[PDB]
């Protein structure tokens, strides 16, 4: 359905730059897998 | 948004002596579009920055990254062993695998359950889990699709393994 380039081209789309919801972020931070200074 | 063929779930295993191997695994989130995948990937540490003894896993269809799971029990995995590969090469290889999965590049995409990456001392592994081990047609099509797609070096080895303990 999607090639490598297709998927990559959408990486920096405005929607793709959307942050995670605050619950998910809270989880991501708690696991300490949240990207630093993101 | 661009819908994916399948829903996927990201897991993160953290090594904790006090917790059983199954309990070490944590369910992070699920997504079903390309934009929601990137939103997640762009805000999580790459495998290069997670602790030793920890794993990332991406599985579809609410399949747990465990042998006990129905979809995995009769299956196997393509294992790639990486020795002292650059951290940027490791991250780029992990992502390349993720894009093969959600992109459903494999002709036998239905047979694939998910992918796993293990960050360990002296060696890091990336594995792609399959549903049925007896199916050589699926296992090989996926296997061949990898070395070409991953552009694997000659040094790095790609070998298939059954989950179940039998020869």
């Amino acid at each position: 359905r999607y090639s490598k380039v297709d998927l990559l081209a959408l990486r920096y789309s405005p929607l793709s730059q959307t942050p995670p919801g605050i619950e998910l972020e809270g989880r991501l931070r708690r696991m300490n897998i949240w990207r630093t200074g993101s | 948004k661009h819908p994916l063929m399948n829903v996927w779930t990201l897991w993160y295993l953290e090594n904790d002596r006090s917790k059983s191997w199954e309990d070490m695994q944590n369910e992070i989130t699920s997504f079903d579009t390309v934009e929601d995948f990137w939103s997640l990937y762009n805000h999580i540490k790459p495998p290069s920055e997670i602790k030793l003894g920890s794993d990332y896993s991406l599985f579809k269809k609410n399949i747990r990254p465990m042998w006990e799971d129905a979809a995995n029990k009769q299956g196997g995995r393509w294992v790639i062993t990486l020795n002292k590969s650059s951290k940027t090469d490791l991250d780029n290889l992990w992502l390349d695998v993720l894009l093969c999965l959600i992109g459903e590049a494999f002709d036998h995409s239905d047979q694939i359950c998910g992918a796993v990456i293990n960050i360990r001392g002296k060696s890091n592994k990336i594995s792609i889990w399959t549903a049925d081990g007896n199916n050589e047609e699926a296992a090989l099509e996926i296997g061949h699709k990898l070395r070409d797609a991953l552009r694997l070096g000659r040094n790095n080895s790609l070998q298939y393994q059954l989950h179940k303990d039998t020869m």
